[PDB]
């Protein structure tokens, strides 16, 4: 199966560099080239550059002064490196497969994306709080005061996926907060255990918070 | 619609790109580079009876690199020939391409990886007699240090082969091989010994001789290098497994360099066509096509002791430092002499410093595989090769001259 | 650089109807155009390449057309799972891979009243000196909704932060969270906390409350 797996940092200090590795499987880098693209609210989707089979590169004229793309065929790895990041480089960075070994073709498979925030504000882990009621029952978790984005939330390790609403984070004071709701039959809670699983990779945080009745 | 390109970099596209191209076109696109420059050609868009030919030199004169038809961009080309041409042909039927080129400068050991591992040898340059029926062992996986299996044929016999077209005449000095561990079964496979077949054109083949049997791998993981007894000049390479453990599996690298990597060793235009047919002449012929005498390009050769000669007019005085001699497509020259002129009237033989007499050069041992013969550099606009001894079939020969601008 | 203009930022449609998303190139790009589908929180997915070629595995209801400057993506029978942002792009000439601004789809469905749930501050949060009161307004349609917070019957806007999901790919509803953040000290000085949802599905608001006790 064709996959592009990205690895890289969530927080980059101003004027420092960003390195991301794209580890590919299900195909060879000598058979398919690889692109780098980013996505931000303010500028939409922007192509940064590519590497072809054989190692020849092409860069966007806006990024050529500070961007390097290279690879290791034996490891199925493409290396992205961009220098001197500033606030406006805050974005989700993607690698994506070229549909052929050479040429400008369509991007037919995409990595999962790496969220990158350019800031001098410091890594902060979330506080996770249970939301219990003060026939269906709605429960929740409040994930408060973290930095940078993102966090992930699951319920009972992904077993509860239907009836979940995880809300976009809101930003106050260089800190993000979001909530997640889950709705279950009242015959399942509180007689059975319900747990939200919160992850904040940038602070190496993993928290499980069981939802239990109040009082 | 024909155009020559000389700037350090530029674009080449079908007329009216990206609009649909006009019918009944025959366009010629020629890149010309100064000595010690490499031409790098990259295709961006390619969509086309109808075809695009790429020529190692002048169209229909220099060797054909490849012919392309469909929706796949030709793989990147790096030429040190001084010239690289495209011909684009369309007809009336329902109806192109966009490319760009760059001109860049080029102990030197002739031991550089030619590009199996890096991918500088593209997938389209690699082929084989067959491949394993599950499709997980394609010829394109025969790359050294490749992490996905390797090449395996459909049957394990000593008739199977992996073939690589280097696209240009190249110096080959070594071969590395590995076996492979199956990602599906974890079984290990490797080649224990193999023969080497080579060719300038892909039709005429020579089994490399000491048949030289190369000892190869003893496990599925480690690279084994075999260095050749002397450099081979060739374009096409075949690896022919003879023995193996469990079955045939191959990952490969080829090592060498270009002719032009030696000092003052540019091919002066017989192969490419920059030396035109009017600049080529001989003592006698079979009456003639002057192009028949061109190294590699020719599909036959010059057919007429120490009386017959082939003559090359370089066009202007240059430093001449050698020749490349080839047989004819079966005959070949085994021994020859060389003379040169600066005015085309008076001649002097290449002396042998040892014996202080006109030098008696070794020719070929095969009709296709060429041989480089160098000598102390001299100033010359004209060069003659005099065959002395030859194969039982008689005199047959193709030729190129090696040198650089005078200094 | 070539500019790829998608004039439709948002398009309303209905399950079973045809959707026609347009994209205009500022210069001729031949047929070197692709279309991508991006659902919330996901990577883009290739639908169409070379203007009109359906990528393998892509459902038949997606068709691309056009050449030169005017390109169209047609969804022949809209499904709720086709809620997404759709992007065109050109790769004809350098700089390649200029993208359109995206066209987001919205599906019209039957009205649904919100499910409203209110949650007091957790004991854990209270221990740390804070007090967030959370209200979920879930699975409603149409999109427009108003939330008010009352503390012992008096409204409070300061310290309120709201967030909204994109339209759901399974049931085509919207959801909203509203969070009133207080100091513990202020929180403890009042008893009644109310989340009030106004929506066109009812003439009176939905009211959920708790007493701090």
């Amino acid at each position: 199966q064709v996959q592009l797996k990205q690895s890289g940092p969530g927080l980059v200090q101003p004027s420092q560099s960003l390195s991301i590795t794209c580890t590919v499987s299900g195909f060879s880098l000598t058979s398919y080239g690889v692109h780098w693209v980013r996505q931000s609210p303010g500028k939409g989707l922007e192509w940064l550059g590519l590497i072809w089979s054989g190692g020849s590169t092409d860069y966007s004229p806006a990024f050529i002064s500070r961007l390097s793309i290279s690879e290791d065929n034996s490891k199925s790895q493409v290396f992205f490196k961009m220098n001197s990041l500033q606030a406006d480089d805050t974005a989700i960075y993607f690698c994506a497969r070229n549909s052929y070994s050479s040429g400008y073709y369509a991007m037919d498979y995409w990595g999962q994306g790496t969220s990158v925030t350019v800031s001098s504000a410091k890594t902060t882990p979330p506080s996770v709080y249970p939301l219990a009621p003060g026939s269906m029952v709605t429960l929740g978790c409040l994930v408060k005061g973290y930095f940078p984005e993102p966090v992930t939330v699951t319920w009972n390790s992904g077993s509860l996926s239907s009836g979940v609403h995880t809300f976009p984070a809101v930003l106050q004071s260089d800190l993000y907060t979001l909530s997640s709701s889950v709705t279950v039959p009242s015959s399942t809670w509180p007689s059975e255990t319900v747990t939200c699983n919160v992850a904040h990779p940038a602070s190496s945080t993993k928290v499980d918070k069981k939802i239990v009745p109040r009082d | 619609c024909s155009k020559n390109f000389t700037s350090p970099n530029g674009t080449i596209e079908s007329p009216g790109f990206p609009e649909k191209y006009p019918h009944n076109l025959d366009c010629t696109f020629t890149i010309l580079a100064k000595p010690k420059m490499e031409i790098i050609l990259q295709f961006l868009i390619f969509d086309l009876y109808d075809w695009l030919d790429i020529w190692d030199g002048i169209p229909h004169v220099g060797p054909l690199i490849g012919k392309y038809c469909g929706t796949k961009t030709p793989s990147e080309l790096r030429s040190s020939t001084g010239i690289l041409s495209l011909t684009f042909h369309t007809d009336m039927a329902v109806a192109g391409f966009s490319a760009r080129y760059y001109l860049v400068h080029q102990n030197f050991q002739c031991n550089v990886p030619l590009g199996m591992e890096s991918g500088r040898i593209a997938n389209e340059q690699i082929s084989a007699s067959s491949t394993y029926s599950d499709g997980r062992w394609t010829p394109q996986q025969s790359r050294l240090h490749g992490d996905d299996n390797g090449w395996t044929p459909n049957l394990d016999s000593n008739k199977e082969y992996l073939q690589v077209d280097l696209r240009f005449l190249t110096m080959l000095t070594a071969i590395a091989t590995q076996g492979a561990i199956s990602r599906e079964t974890q079984n290990g496979y490797y080649v224990k010994s193999y023969k080497l077949e080579v060719s300038t054109n892909g039709e005429d083949w020579m089994v490399y001789r000491h048949h030289k049997v190369f000892q190869a791998n003893n496990d599925a993981t480690e690279v084994v290098l075999n260095k050749l007894h002397a450099p081979l000049l060739t374009r096409f390479v075949r690896i022919r497994p003879q023995t193996w453990h469990s079955g045939i599996a191959l990952r490969l690298e080829l090592f060498g360099c270009r002719v032009t990597d030696a000092p003052c060793s540019n091919m002066l235009g017989m192969l490419s066509g920059l030396i035109a047919d009017s600049q080529i002449s001989a003592s006698s012929t079979q009456e003639w096509s002057p192009s028949a005498a061109r190294l590699v390009s020719s599909r036959s050769g010059w057919f007429p002791p120490g009386e017959e000669w082939l003559q090359v007019d370089l066009g202007t005085p240059k430093t001449v430092k050698g020749v490349i001699i080839q047989g004819a497509r079966r005959a070949f020259v085994r021994k020859f002499k060389v003379s040169y002129s600066l005015n085309g009237k008076d001649w002097e033989y290449i002396q042998d410093p040892r014996t202080q007499q006109p030098k008696l050069f070794e020719g070929n041992m095969h009709y296709d595989t060429p041989d480089i013969r160098r000598f102390d550099p001299i100033p010359a606009q004209y060069v003659r090769v005099y065959p002395e001894r030859w194969s039982p079939a008689g005199i047959g020969m193709r030729l190129e001259v090696l040198g650089c601008d005078w200094t | 650089d070539i500019v790829m203009t998608q004039s439709q930022k948002f398009m309303s449609t209905t399950v079973g109807d045809r959707v026609s998303i347009t994209c205009k190139a500022s210069q001729n790009v031949g047929t070197a155009v692709a279309w991508y589908q991006q659902k919330p929180g996901q990577s883009p997915k290739l639908l169409i390449y070379s203007a009109s070629n359906r990528y393998t595995g892509v459902p038949d209801r997606f068709t691309g057309s056009g050449s030169g400057t005017d390109f169209t993506l047609t969804i022949s029978n809209m499904q709720s799972e086709d809620l997404a942002d759709y992007f065109c792009q050109q790769y004809s000439s350098y700089p390649p891979y200029t993208f359109g601004g995206g066209t987001k789809l919205e599906i019209k469905r039957a009205d649904a009243a919100p499910t409203v749930s209110i949650f007091p501050p957790s004991s854990e949060q209270l221990t740390s000196g804070g007090a967030s009161v959370v209200c979920f307004l879930n699975n409603f349609y149409p999109k427009d909704i108003n939330v008010k917070w009352k503390i012992d019957g008096s409204e409070r806007q300061n310290g309120v932060l709201n967030s909204w999901t994109d339209q759901d790919s399974k049931d085509s509803t919207y959801s909203m969270s509203s969070t009133l953040t207080l100091t513990k000290d202020e929180y403890e000085r009042h008893n009644s906390y109310t989340c009030e949802a106004t929506h066109k599905t009812s003439t009176s608001p939905i009211v959920k409350s708790f007493n701090r006790n």
